[PDB]
């Protein structure tokens, strides 16, 4: 497999989210009802470990994360550099393992006996003979020997920029898997001009839900290479990535008293587990 | 003239008789939400599980749910007799 | 390693099923067999493997068998149907049948709906194996004895176990019935998706999101509910 | 008849309490 | 019994001692409260 090198190896920032990520914990609607549910959630003002995707010198990482229950991936962009994921177990082609892509199209989705590189990615090129960023090595993985669910989601779009810039958007995912299902969680968010995830209250809304019996103990991240002509031009030291930012943050069990508003879109809720006074709140 | 500021600024004159609403009210929804328990039951909703059930097991589900739901019943009654018996205490002490 | 499919977004008759009676074994728990179409489910999942007749009775809830406590347990509340029936004919060759294996032995107990992948020999206390399989170490595969000759009372049963859960999202696992025109502002029995209930219905100024499948008041009871084919909204109150 | 439970109506209504209220208020003064 | 018997056919042990203890609170709560009652009319008599 093709690699990358002249890497900076420091200990990893940490930041504080608090009140983030809150899912709607199942499909029942409600008005007006405080309700708790005991369902996995990421702990009110739980520790999360930020990674950095940007080469301001020579400074690019996306190494493979520990997996838990709770895995909460809060990815922040703006010309769209972290694509996907990668789910699995050992990731050996051995054992059955999930892999997405976030084309334009969808966010294309398979469960397949993947081979993956060892440093896999998106790579995307600015022609001189044309403006437009395409696909120079697709060779996230050699090929798929058995796979018992494909999938395609709804379909979207994506602006697909090339410019430097403050990251405008923001995305968040809980990815989970419960009872032989493996589930997914987003919202997209314009929050502006906050380096850490932003004080308030959002709530994630389902996705997808795919049945799937693949056991995955950890996960990886996709990124896209900026290559440009300045870039020497080789797979193994040519390119300039840029900017990236991506936090993980893990779930256990909590109970959760979420507020429901009149149209039902959870407007608060208080984690009775995390403080004593939040306790309190649970048993009233 | 004190005594109107002093019922507009406060619930604490309603207090000694709004606990008595708000216990009566609070034990009517805890038998109401017992509906939901399935108190060993397959199942909670009564018609779901007389639905999935063949007459004879049907008959042992519904009569843990009758044993279950009559207890339910007889807390509430027993709860809601004593509380009228003080209740009717005051009202000779209210009527007196 | 028992094979498992999930069957869903799909119309099952199960009259031929019962109706076929070809099965040596057809135990049903917490489900009528014969009230079964009436029902409504979702997320049904189908076992499959083969044991001998001796055996049948350990595959249930709350039963206690080497492969049972060692290869496949059910859960305690189990909501399926298991089909039982023997397949002699299939399971007997000239030179024999013993691609079917079943664990004699593990260290600790295999947990309820989940499958061993691991290929492994077991190993007790002292004297570990590491891979030597001599005397008080065994290697974890296990043949069968299927043959023609074979007695009845131990030839193999082909076992298929149902499991599904109900009124949890949407089921699309629905039953038989042809449906019927929706009736408003007028009290009658109803039935969607296999939920029942019964009241009023009345159109709905209540806006759903497109997640939710049903709507609920304070005492959690059905408030709301979608007729799927239609795509609206109602309100479902006791009727008097 | 909100599930199989009613709240029957009170045998006097409150402004008819409020008559018999005010009459023995009216009938302490005069 | 927890010990002797396992949980899947523990219930039946399991469930009924359950009943059986909760009728034992059921009792002595409904009896703590017509007790606390003659109580409070003493204590109200006695306050008087
Ligand atoms: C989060 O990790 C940092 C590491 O510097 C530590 O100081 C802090 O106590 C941790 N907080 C929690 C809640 O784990
Ligand atoms: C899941 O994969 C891990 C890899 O460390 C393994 O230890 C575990 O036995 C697997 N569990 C299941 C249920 O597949
Ligand atoms: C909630 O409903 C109100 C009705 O007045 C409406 O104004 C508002 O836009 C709705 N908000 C959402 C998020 O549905």
């Amino acid at each position: 497999c093709v690699n990358l090198t002249t890497r900076t190896q420091l200990p990893p920032a940490y930041t504080n989210s608090f009140t983030r990520g809150v899912y709607y914990p199942d499909k029942v609607f409600r008005s007006s009802v405080l309700h708790s549910t005991q369902d996995l959630f990421l702990p009110f003002f739980s520790n999360v470990t930020w990674f950095h995707a940007i080469h301001v010198t020579k400074r690019f990482d996306n190494p493979v994360l520990p997996f838990n229950d709770g895995v909460y991936f809060a990815s922040t962009e703006k010309s769209n550099i972290i694509r996907g994921w990668i789910f699995g177990t050992t990731l050996d082609s051995k054992t059955q393992s999930l892999l997405i892509v976030n084309n334009a199209t969808n966010v294309v989705i398979k469960v397949c006996e993947f081979q993956f590189c060892n440093d896999p990615f998106l790579g995307v090129y600015y022609h001189k003979n044309n403006k437009s960023w395409m696909e120079s090595e697709f060779r996230v993985y050699s090929s798929a020997n058995n796979c018992t669910f494909e999938y395609v989601s709804q379909p979207f779009l994506m602006d697909l920029e090339g410019k430097q810039g403050n990251f405008k958007n923001l995305r968040e995912f809980v990815f989970k898997n419960i009872d032989g299902y493996f589930k997914i969680y987003s919202k997209h968010t314009p929050i502006n001009l906050v380096r850490d995830l932003p004080q308030g209250f959002s709530a994630l809304e389902p996705l997808v839900d795919l049945p799937i019996g693949i056991n995955i103990t950890r996960f990886q991240t996709l990124l896209a290479l900026h290559r440009s002509y300045l870039t020497p031009g080789d797979s193994s030291s040519g390119w300039t990535a840029g900017a990236a930012a991506y936090y993980v943050g893990y779930l256990q069990p909590r109970t959760f008293l979420l507020k429901y508003n009149e149209n039902g879109t959870i407007t608060d809720a208080v984690d009775c587990a995390l403080d004593p006074l939040s306790e309190t709140k649970c048993t009233l | 003239g004190k005594i109107q500021d002093s019922l507009s600024s406060t619930a604490s004159a309603l207090g000694k008789l709004q606990d008595v609403v708000n216990q009566n009210a609070q034990a009517l929804n805890t038998l109401v939400k017992q509906l939901s328990s399935n108190f060993g039951a397959i199942s909670s909703v009564l018609n779901d599980i007389l639905s999935r059930l063949d007459p004879p097991e049907a008959e042992v589900q519904i009569d843990r749910l009758i044993t279950g739901r009559l207890q339910s019943l007889q807390t509430y009654v027993t709860q809601q007799l004593i509380r009228a018996a003080e209740i009717r205490a005051s009202a000779n002490l209210a009527a007196t | 390693a028992w094979n498992r499919k999930r069957i869903s977004n799909c119309v099952a008759d199960y009259s031929v099923l019962y109706n076929s009676a070809s099965f040596s074994t057809f135990k049903c728990y917490g489900v009528s067999p014969t009230k079964l179409n009436d029902l409504c489910f979702t997320n049904v999942y189908a076992d499959s493997f083969v044991i001998r007749g001796d055996e049948v009775r350990q595959i249930a809830p709350g039963q206690t068998g080497k492969i049972a406590d060692y290869n496949y347990k059910l859960p305690d509340d189990f909501t399926g149907c298991v089909i039982a029936w023997n397949s002699n004919n299939l399971d007997s060759k000239v030179g024999g049948n013993y691609n079917y294996l079943y664990r004699l032995f593990r260290k600790s107990n295999l947990k309820p709906f989940e499958r061993d992948i691991s290929t492994e020999i077991y190993q007790a206390g002292s004297t570990p194996c590491n891979g030597v399989e001599g005397f008080n170490c065994y290697f974890p595969l296990q043949s069968y004895g299927f043959q023609p000759t074979n007695g009845v009372g131990y030839q193999p049963y082909r076992v298929v176990v149902l499991s599904f859960e109900l009124l949890h999202a949407p089921a699309t696992v629905c039953g038989p019935k042809k449906s019927t025109n929706l009736v408003k502002n007028k009290c009658v029995n109803f039935n969607f998706n296999g939920l029942t209930g019964t009241g009023v219905l009345t159109e709905s100024n209540k806006k759903f999101l497109p997640f939710q499948q049903f709507g609920r008041d304070i005492a959690d009871t059905t408030d709301a509910v979608r007729d799927p084919q239609t795509l609206e909204i109602l309100d479902i109150t006791p009727c008097s | 008849k909100f599930n199989g439970l009613t709240v029957l109506p009170p045998l006097l209504t409150d402004e008819m309490i409020a008559q018999y209220t005010s009459a023995l208020l009216a009938g302490t003064i005069t």
